[PDB]
RNA sequence: CCCUGGUGGUUAAAGAAAAGAGGAAACACCUGUUAUCAUUCCGAACACAGAAGUUAAGCUCUUAUUCGCUGAUGGUACUGCGAGUUCGCGGGAGAGUAGGUUAUUGCCAGGG
RNA sequence: GGGUAGUUUGACUGGGGCGGUCGCCUCCUAAAGAGUAACGGAGGUGCGCAAAGGUUACCUUAGAGUGGUUGGAAAUCACUCUGUAAGUGUAAAGGCAUAAGGUAGCUUAACUGUAAGACUGACAAGUCGAACAGAUACGAAAGUAGGUCUUAGUGAUCUGGCGGUGGCAAGUGGAAGCGCCGUCACUUAACGAAUAAAAGGUACUCCGGGGAUAACAGGCUUAUCCUUCCCAAGAGUUCACAUCGACGGAAGGGUUUGGCACCUCGAUGUCGGCUCAUCGCAUCCUAGGGCUGGAGCAGGUCCUAAGGGUAUGGCUGUUCGCCAU
RNA sequence: GGGACUGACACCUGCCCGGUGCUGGAAGGUUAAGAGGAGAUGUUAGUUUAUGCGAAGCAUUGAAUUUAAGCCCCAGUAAACGGCGGCCGUAACUAUAACGGUCCUAAGGUAGCGAAAUUCCUUGUCGGGUAAGUUCCGACCCGCACGAAUGGUGUAACGAUUU
RNA sequence: CUCUAGUCUGUUUAAAAAGGCAGGGAUGAGCUGUGAAUAGGAGUGAAAGGCUAAACAAACUCGGAGAUAGCUGGUUCUCCCCGAAAUGGAUUUAAGUUCAGCCUUAUUUUAGUUUAAUAGAGGUAGAGCACUAAUUGAGCUAGGGCCUGUCAAAGGGUACCAAACUCAGUUAAACUCCGAAUGCUAUUAAAUGAUGAAUAGGAGUGAGACUAUGGGCGAUAAGGUUCAUAGUCGAGAGGGAAAC
RNA sequence: ACCUGCGAGUUAUCAUGUCUAGCAAGAUUAAAGCAUAGAAGUGCUGGAGUCGAAGCGAAAGCGAGUCUUAAAAGGGCGAUUU
RNA sequence: UAAUAGAGGCGAUACCAGGGGAAGUGAACCAUCUAAGUACCCUGAGGAAAAGAAAUCAAAGAGAUUCCCUUAGUAGUGGCGA
RNA sequence: GUCGCUGUAGCUCAGUUGGUAGAGCAUAGGACUGAAAAUCCUUGUGUCAGGAGUUCGAUUCUCCUCGGCGACACCA
């Protein structure tokens, strides 16, 4: 009941990060302030698919 | 029966042979030791003076050793440090 | 009726790596341990797994206070 | 300098309990919640504002060491080595016994 | 689609099979550094958490006693003593009062590029790490944070999928494709993974070897077995020892069932019967005794004694045993 | 005419179509090649200020639609390969259980036979034979683990068979 | 004339399957002569895994072929110097192989090794009950039942069943408030003299055994099995333990 | 069984180390041709090629520096000392 | 039928072309792969056979086929295992 | 990974190219038989799985998901 999600930089769309998240516990759309190395600046990353 | 080292480790990529631009290195120290003023360091003179072999015809000039003699060059590539030193000594450079 | 058990982990090689009075340089590992069997004194640091390491060159020393052992670099 | 308060250093408990002594200054108790501040309720704590009163408690000192803590000297266990054999050389507990113990000290502020 | 063909069908193992086990973590064995085996002794594990992570700030359990609506041994509240015995998602151990325990606010460092120096180590790998640049979170600040108090929650290479980059581009310009960076798909669990793809029989057997390894014997051992002996509560009308001796205790014998695998598998022929024996005495008979709860006859128990003798048949391959004389 | 199994003769040959085979049946579910080219991709005359778009040609592709047998599915077939159960209680002593209840299966062994070329316990128990019979004959049934064409139970005659 | 039950001889036989006593069939599914036909994954088979040129669970000859063996055996003149291992890790591995460990040659390097002194970290032996458990006898006493002015109200006699507590006394690899000896590490000074290390060439070994201590398993049995330290054998002749 | 004979790390190539010989930042020819004589020689000729002389990186590319990244900021591999 | 012309078989336990085509083995099993288009069989010829005068190579400007030297154990290929 | 679909009453099943919320079984009540059965009759049993959009309104129409499906292709 745990899936591998990918955190995507909002303003570039690059899949910068991958992480684990438990489905059937929140089924929300996890957002995380992560550092986007393309821009040398922190920004918002959203949950998304892997494949 | 243990998995050999060349099978535990991964590979890295192609070799890019068949498309290399391969060609001979000649150094400034060599030119200083072998030549003198006023002649054209080029394919013909380096070949006859036995600094390269006439299989390759795309010489590059590198900057080991020091060069003191004003010369003319007709070469295919040149390093930035070497052409700076050679222009400073007062030679001339034509890229062919 | 065979044996119900027989199972052991790999030995982890804990213990004191540099003896008191030895000369170490910066970054040396002094103790490997689970938990602060030895606590941190002057000029040493504690890793995330309670490893003791030397922040500067010097000589290891162990002191005892209220029954607890402290490691320092002097 | 000494007292008081603050802050360290050296580790053996520098531990609690009961009794007695004081309080100029200092510390604390204590007073009000009104302002900013705090509690999963409570100005108890925290926080702010102060000087009516007191050693009562905390604190310091003095006590029978009352509990704890510490603890020899010998002897034993154990032990390395040994052509001496329950022996030869060296190392030497724990427990118990005789005791001991209610810290010491550096520099800052106040006034003696 | 066994009509036919090519093959596979693991290893450890006090012989093999059957059973069990195979990776990783914690403790003991482990003989006070590290390491150290067995089919030795106890357990866990193929995760969980968007907080149960990061930081700031503030608090302290469990137990016993005591006073209390139901309330009882034990719920919640208050005090005293005790001082971590409580609690730390999850086994155990090492730690944890400055708490790593409990609560609340904010928050995403569960970051990019790196990394002096090390630990552990056949190798492959694994582990710790100050500090530096970018950019955040918390904090007044100093500072801390590169997931979780620590140590288990894992899987090489090849192949392929997805996103990015734009390096390679078979005359040139593109492109297919590949490389690079990010990343996904293996109870490959027999968990350093012989293939993308695999079960049995042979007493019809064959070959190469082994006493490296079993069955028959020898050897070591004596649990078991057999023969005694020590203690004597008792039974025996009373009377421990005429006789039996329970409950325990100490040995020998090497015969029984076993243990070990030391000799022998380029061969040590295996059970009974027949024939022929020889030796031991722990004596079945004959011989000599002591005591009897020995009147006599006939016995019971013990000691000495191996010279000689120690039946014919029925059943069963039987040794053995039962039965008839 | 071929194959399978049984094996003169006499009396008989019981129950089960779930499993696996064989036979028959297509209503569906599923399914290959072949047709079908939605659409996507590379190239570029041109357009686009240019990228981007990009007609035609040439290539790489592919879905929706269509489609057989087979499998799933619906029946039959055991002289097809095969299968044919447990527990508990109960009568004018004691014993057993004609009987009853219950769980499960496709169905739970009928006739006959039974310490057998089958029976471990076992040299079962009783009777006959022998002075004495682990063999033999006749029975009992508590059939470890008989059983009806892998035939069941008998049988005159026959046997370099066994007792 | 054809076959071979029973038995004996034979068994380095007269015979690479016969001989002597005998036995079965003998008007038939009979015996036999001379030709012919069916061939190796095939034939034939009144069915034994029988037979197909004395060998058949897949004939013989030649060729691939000097097939492949982690298995067994063998490997030839001399002398000088040094000299192992039978362990660790991994393995379709356990009788194999590979890396490390141990050996040798060449070059370079100089710092092993044992003491003594000083200073460090353990938790073993031993000991102890302060923790986790086990446990002996008294003292005390909740609680449980027994008995009694009994209803089952509040009760009382307590032989006991007994928590906690007190005194005295024991047990533990997975208990530790304590705790050595040796061993381990660092430095220095002496003592010993190439025993250390680095690079490169070549290996072998990866079946061990017993003895003296500490253990685990077994039955404080085994010349048993499995580990740790040291020795010897292994690879060691000589003297002693009668041989060994 | 005895005795006597026969009977087992060899050859061709490549890799690498050592020794010897020669040259030297250079070393060296292979196939093949001519001359000579008939004498499967040995003398010239033959530079095609091979190994060194520069490395780093998957590669482009840049080079005593290069790769990793904005960073020689620090490291990995180099080196200036052949 | 007639007329001529040429074939038949052998040799060479060699060489060549075409057709058919293994396995013992190695991969420490094995099935892809390897051995290998090898062994062998069959049909054809020759003194040689075959191939051969570009609808070729390949990024160089060369100019038929064949045989040596090198490229080179390189480019690639392979349960990217051997 | 993909294709064909479904989820509506306690169960099963309709559901109309969009204006119904029901059919059968069962549940409960009345009646019937001597009861158990079988009629016969009443009677409940819904965001029609959730959301967005289409319509004037949506179980229905489309799309995105949730959970469960049947079937197909890969599986180092």
């Amino acid at each position: 009941a745990v899936e591998l999600i990918s955190l995507i930089c909002e303003e570039t769309g690059i899949r910068n990060y991958t992480t684990t998240k438990n489905r059937r516990n929140k089924q929300e759309k996890l957002e995380l302030m992560k550092y986007c190395p393309k821009l040398r600046k922190h920004t918002l990353h959203k949950e998304g698919k892997i494949k | 029966g243990q998995t050999p080292l060349y099978r535990r480790l991964p590979r890295k990529g192609f070799s890019n042979s068949d498309y290399k631009l391969e060609y001979a290195i000649v150094n400034l120290g060599d030119i200083d030791k072998k030549f003198k003023d006023g002649q054209v360091v080029n394919y013909d003179t380096l070949l006859e003076n036995k600094l390269i072999k006439k299989k390759n015809k795309k010489i590059k000039i590198l900057s080991n050793g020091k060069l003191t003699k004003k010369v003319s060059f007709e070469v295919s590539k040149i390093s930035k440090s070497a052409e700076s030193l050679v222009i400073k000594i007062g030679c001339t450079i034509q890229l062919v | 009726g065979s044996s119900k058990n027989g199972r052991d982990s790999i030995s982890k090689r804990l213990g004191v790596k540099r003896s008191g009075g030895q000369f170490v340089k910066a970054g040396e590992i002094i103790v490997r341990q689970r938990g602060t069997k030895f606590h941190k004194g002057k000029n040493v640091g504690l890793g995330r797994d309670y490893t003791i390491f030397a922040l500067s060159s010097g000589k290891v020393e162990f002191k005892t206070l209220k029954g607890r052992k402290y490691v320092s670099i002097v």
